[PDB]
């Protein structure tokens, strides 16, 4: 049997594409999808033990959400350790295992990790959610310890709503647990102080959350000369990953001590769109890298973002944390990600829709006009650098474009409105969402994005970092386009792996 | 063992607390047996688990 | 008003159809709620669709 | 040469455990250990004792372990390469009467919480020859004969005894001919009260409804009284002044009782400013309060000629709105407390918008909320809402329109023809909780 071969490489025919049940660079298992990733940095061996939770499409009523750890040193390649801590009984509180945190005692030697479980249709008298503790020798077999359950009631805090337990060691020798709790109605991350981690002292409340929401999987951590709280917004219509600064730890607690609003920056402390969740940070050091889930999206169309809030679990998605000279917080693409891209790709013009020239590298586009490139790779990392006339332009970049496609995905940066949005194009022509960020003076961005299979994160001159779930991406065509002003594109480059 | 019936069946038989059918967001979640009204006929057409079967206690159909 | 007149003796006799099923409400907490439309004007996309979420309801697994 | 070597022969047997000093009796149709406990023992910090597996079986327990059982443990015992699933319950003594009737009513009130019973048994029937009978968990004797001839004019005392476990239960079966219904108070007694709005609506109360009682939230808290006892609840909570009051400390204690006896099936008409109150009892589905909520001193109310009114659309059919005085021929629009009069702005009702609110419409308002809107005021606002039972539960009927008034600085208040509205609404509201 002769194989055929198509001509991938001359055609900008739409074609249905599809994805490998395993992912290599934003890290998916074969089986399962990750969520809420719990980030942990290994004093021995020196690298990072990503855990998560197994989320499956036909979870069990009863007992689901396991917990798989998966090792890493650069957040490029991923390892995984199989199953680390196993869902409880039926009618065990640990019947589902929510999110939780590691950390690692020298004075025995020992990995404690500190989950939730929650118990399947609780009673009137029962918790909900309980902290527990699980402790390894190794890090690789995991005991829980039965003797362990600290119940959010006795202490005053809500019943149904005690989750997120992070783990922390300040210089004064005492480990301090935050628990993002319900109390009177109000949101409050609770302290909890500890000398040995089997004690606890409830040291009062840690900090109040802003205009009565939830904030999901709080980090608390020290960048230099700032202390920084990542915390993942619950509200079904905020949805998203936000940050408050603080120069001490007093001044990040009275950071919106009581409906305060003390923003850490002019965008309302964002990082990243509504593809960005659960983002929990770790640091081995010399740099911090954030973790979080891009969503999947049902029926495999990447318009269909669904009502309310997405849905869960997805692909694990790691970014490098950048700290500018005023406090304020980016992501940017991690360096052994950027430097994983070797082969270069040659790029050229398919379809001349618009009024655009041509002049070798450069190319000038007015409004209305687009240009369509060549087909893509599964791994792709595209790079180029536009100027715009003026701050008030609309250019963006499609994917999903052929010649016959009806609708693309497109990705517009907005200077007027001063952001980015994800639309769908075409037919349909649906807005879906967007992002803030900082435009520059200059009208020069850098745009950098990295596609893997069906996950593309876009990085816009280290001032915005957008994460996109764009299916059929992979081995299509991709455009820029111009709607309102005027854009000069160039530097164009495409490396695959 | 064939033939089974469907959770958007299910969704379309629960109701509001009007009595009128959900039109547009009878789907969005599935159907609760302590909190969500119901047409009775959902109990005549199809038999949910931990509910008796054709109306007989001593077989009640469980998941 | 003839149509929904029709549909509501449809929905009566639903709602009237609870001889085996009373206990229901004592024994798993069921509630049995649906009433008939109004008698009022209706649209014809509104009586329409109406209409189709009785047949839905009615003829459910009845193929 | 086909045998896998798998060493499948094993058992996984447990013939019995012993935690600390109690034996565990094991069922192997269902694999569940059940270990009985007195009712005082604490199982927090049990110890496994002895645990006697098959030959050659593991467990995943071990012998000398330190186990919290609050709560049903799982075991796995493993021979070679068979396994199976047990699950141990630690059980307290317990002895707690399930149903009683008094041989004509099988329905009763019957809360564990105080270990009380109430009746509603017709005095008709001769109150010497009653007999009991009950239904009681398991394997517990009540000392009073089932079905047994007593005497139930005074308190009856019944004793269930379940080895280590004693417990008292106190019945008691009242009526005549007319079902009670009561009016929460803030504390104390109707005379010495604040809140000359509540008094009045008190008086009235007891003027106006046969067999009326009065109690109060410390009464409710210690004991004195006993809610099941009562079908339906009036409250009339208002504030003197200041918007979304916080509860008062006594109300949100015996905010348990209450959700105790709404579950237990008891009416409450709620009116003014104790609908945040929903919240607490978690009668709403979306558990929040309402969102508008504005008050005023009662020292200096507002006097204005602006016919409020209610704009009932499709719930003129309703009890609650029967009866009444209409102006003219419009039964839509019904007028309240209109011309010059002391009104208060002590409203609390909702907001049907999608600006500040999440209520964009009345079918989101009614699918978040889980109620019936019965009147509107006439802004897309939901001013009196219905809340029907979800599980053997009470009904709800939320007041929180500013036209509801008792008492204002006005002298002769029934001497407006228009605020008698009032009163019959009040009580056709409650004729329709009594059934
Ligand atoms: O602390 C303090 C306080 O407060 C509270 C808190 O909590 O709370 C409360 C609240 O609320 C709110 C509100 O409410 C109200 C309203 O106004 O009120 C209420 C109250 O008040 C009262 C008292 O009295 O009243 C008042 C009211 O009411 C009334 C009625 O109703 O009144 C009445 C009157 O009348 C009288 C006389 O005079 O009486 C009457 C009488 O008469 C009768 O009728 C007869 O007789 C009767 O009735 C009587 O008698 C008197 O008396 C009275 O007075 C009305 O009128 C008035 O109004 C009452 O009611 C009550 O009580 C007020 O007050 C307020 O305001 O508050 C606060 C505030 O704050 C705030 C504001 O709002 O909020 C916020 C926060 O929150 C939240 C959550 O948390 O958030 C959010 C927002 O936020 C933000 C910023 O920051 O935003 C954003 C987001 O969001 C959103 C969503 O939607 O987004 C969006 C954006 O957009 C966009 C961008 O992104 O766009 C785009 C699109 O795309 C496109 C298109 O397509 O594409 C294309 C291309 O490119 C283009 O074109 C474009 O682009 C997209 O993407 C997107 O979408 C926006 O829109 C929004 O925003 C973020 O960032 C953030 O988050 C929200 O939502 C929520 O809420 C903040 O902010 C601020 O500040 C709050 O908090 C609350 O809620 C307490 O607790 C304390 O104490
Ligand atoms: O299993 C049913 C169906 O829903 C999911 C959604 O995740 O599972 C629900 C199940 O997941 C748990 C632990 O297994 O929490 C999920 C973990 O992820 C976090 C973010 O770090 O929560 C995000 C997730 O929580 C949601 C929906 O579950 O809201 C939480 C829910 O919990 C209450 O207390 C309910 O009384 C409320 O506060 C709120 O409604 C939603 O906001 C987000 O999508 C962590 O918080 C957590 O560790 C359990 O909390 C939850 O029961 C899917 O797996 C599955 O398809």
């Amino acid at each position: 049997p002769i194989l055929t071969q198509k001509n991938w490489d001359g055609t900008a025919t739409y074609f249905q594409s599809s994805d490998e049940h395993g992912f290599s660079m934003y890290y998916k298992p074969q089986v399962g999808f990750v969520g809420a990733p719990m980030p942990f940095y290994d004093p021995v061996a020196k690298d990072f033990k990503v855990m998560y939770l197994q989320d499956y499409r036909p979870n069990p009523e009863a007992t689901y959400h396991p917990i798989f750890g998966v090792a890493t040193k650069d957040g490029a390649t991923y390892e995984s350790l199989g199953e680390l801590i196993s869902c409880g009984g039926r009618d065990e509180q640990d019947a589902a295992i929510g999110t939780g945190g590691t950390i690692y005692n020298p004075a025995d030697k020992l990995y404690y990790t500190f989950y939730t479980g929650n118990k399947f249709k609780p009673s009137s008298d029962q918790n909900a959610q309980v902290v527990m503790v699980a402790t390894s020798p190794d890090f690789k077999t995991w005991t829980k310890n039965r003797t362990f359950y600290l119940k959010g009631d006795t202490y005053g805090y809500d019943k149904n709503d005690f989750r997120d337990p992070f783990l922390f060691q300040t210089e004064d020798g005492v480990y301090h647990m935050l628990i993002a709790t319900r109390k009177n109605g109000k949101g409050h991350i609770a302290e909890f102080t500890s000398a040995d981690l089997k004690e606890w002292e409830s040291a009062g409340t840690f900090m109040t959350m802003m205009w009565d929401r939830f904030y999901e999987c709080p980090d608390v951590f020290k960048m230099g000369d700032w202390w920084y709280l990542i915390y993942s917004e619950q509200a079904s219509f905020m949805r998203k990953v936000q940050y408050f600064k603080g120069r001490t730890l007093e001044d990040l607690k009275a950071t919106t001590a009581n409906d305060a609003g003390i923003w850490p920056d002019n965008r309302e402390g964002m990082l990243d769109s509504r593809a960005f969740y659960a983002g929990k940070t770790a640091s081995d050091g010399t740099n911090r890298y954030i973790w979080g889930w891009c969503p999947t999206r049902a029926g495999n169309d990447n318009g269909n973002v669904g009502d309310v809030e997405p849905e869960w679990a997805g692909n694990l998605v790691a970014q490098r944390l950048i700290q500018h000279e005023d406090g304020t917080l980016t992501l940017g693409v991690p360096d052994a990600i950027d430097r994983k891209y070797t082969s270069a790709q040659e790029v050229k013009v398919m379809a001349k829709d618009g009024n655009m020239i041509e002049s070798g590298k450069t190319y000038t586009l007015g409004e209305g006009a687009s240009v369509i490139f060549n087909r893509l790779k599964v791994h792709n990392k595209i790079s180029f650098t536009v100027k715009t006339a003026s701050n008030t332009d609309r250019f963006g970049i499609s994917f999903v474009r052929g010649t016959d496609s009806a609708s693309w995905y497109s990705i517009h940066v907005n200077a007027d409105e001063g952001k980015a949005n994800f639309e769908k194009d075409g037919d349909d022509a649906k807005y879906l969402f967007d992002n803030k960020f900082n435009i520059p003076a200059d009208n020069e961005y850098r745009v950098t994005i990295y596609s893997d299979q069906s996950v593309c994160v876009t990085y816009i001159n280290d001032q915005l970092s957008f994460t996109n779930r764009i299916y059929q991406m992979q081995k299509n065509p991709w455009s820029l386009c111009c709607y309102k002003g005027e854009i000069t594109v160039s530097d164009v480059q495409v490396s695959t792996y | 063992d064939f033939h089974k019936p469907s959770q958007n069946l299910v969704n379309a038989f629960k109701t509001d607390s009007q009595g009128k059918p959900l039109f547009s967001t009878y789907d969005n979640e599935n159907y609760e047996v302590a909190t969500d009204n119901v047409d009775p006929r959902l109990f005549h057409t199809v038999g949910m688990p931990g509910f008796p079967y054709k109306y007989n206690e001593g077989y009640i159909i469980q998941k | 008003t003839d149509a929904i007149s029709l549909i509501n003796e449809v929905r009566s006799r639903a709602a009237g159809s609870t001889m085996l099923i009373f206990n229901y409400k004592e024994d798993y907490g069921v509630n049995f709620k649906v009433t008939p439309y109004d008698l009022k004007a209706y649209a014809q996309d509104e009586a329409m669709k109406m209409l189709k979420w009785e047949r839905r309801v009615e003829f459910g697994m009845e193929s | 040469d086909f045998k896998s070597g798998l060493r499948l022969d094993g058992d996984v047997w447990v013939n019995s455990i012993r935690l600390d000093e109690y034996a565990g009796t094991v069922d192997y149709q269902n694999k569940a250990i059940v270990v009985g406990v007195p009712y005082d023992y604490d199982i927090t910090r049990m110890v496994v004792t002895e645990m006697n597996l098959s030959e050659g079986a593991k467990a995943s327990i071990a012998i000398g372990e330190t186990i919290d059982f609050s709560l049903p443990v799982s075991l796995t015992v493993k021979n070679g390469d068979v396994q199976m699933s047990y699950t141990i319950t630690v059980k307290r003594d317990e002895a707690k009467i399930l149903t009683f009737k008094l041989n004509d009513t099988y329905v009763g009130k019957v809360d564990q919480l105080s270990k009380t019973i109430s009746v509603v048994v017709p005095l008709t029937v001769d109150i010497t020859q009653l007999k009991g009978t009950f239904t009681v968990t398991d394997g517990a004797t009540v000392t009073p004969a089932s079905g047994s001839i007593q005497d139930f004019t005074n308190p009856v005392t019944y004793t269930a005894t379940y080895r280590s476990a004693v417990t008292p239960y106190v019945v008691t079966v009242t009526q005549g001919n007319v079902i009670p219904t009561a009016f929460v108070g803030t504390a104390s007694s109707v005379s010495l009260l604040t809140s000359p709005e509540e008094k009045a609506a008190a008086q009235w109360m007891m003027d106006n409804v046969s067999m009326s009682e009065y109690i109060s939230f410390k009464d409710v808290v210690d004991g004195k009284v006993d809610l099941g006892k009562y079908t339906a609840i009036w409250w009339h909570f208002h504030a003197d002044n200041g918007d979304n009051p916080p509860l008062p400390d006594d109300a949100k204690a015996a905010a348990e009782k209450f959700k105790v006896y709404y579950q237990n099936g008891g009416n409450l008409l709620l009116t003014r400013y104790a609908t945040f109150y929903i919240a607490n009892l978690g009668i709403a589905k979306d558990e929040r309060v309402p969102n508008n909520s504005w008050g005023g001193n009662e020292d200096s109310p507002e006097i204005t000629s602006a016919p409020w009114s209610f704009l009932i659309t499709g719930s003129e059919s309703h009890p609650l709105f029967q009866d009444l005085r209409w102006k003219d021929g419009d039964k839509s629009t019904v007028y309240t407390c209109d011309a010059g009069y002391a009104i208060t702005n002590s409203t609390a009702q909702w907001h049907i918008g999608t600006d500040w609110g999440g209520y964009d419409d009345l079918n989101a308002w009614r699918n978040l909320t889980g109620g019936i809107d019965l009147a509107h005021g006439g802004d897309g606002a939901v001013v009196i809402a219905e809340f029907e039972p979800r599980s053997n539960s009470g009904r709800t009927l939320c007041i929180g329109s500013g036209c509801y008034d008792w008492y204002g600085k006005g002298v002769d208040a029934s001497a407006d023809y228009y605020h008698y509205n009032v009163e019959q609404m009040t009580l056709n509201a409650i004729n329709y909780l009594c059934k």
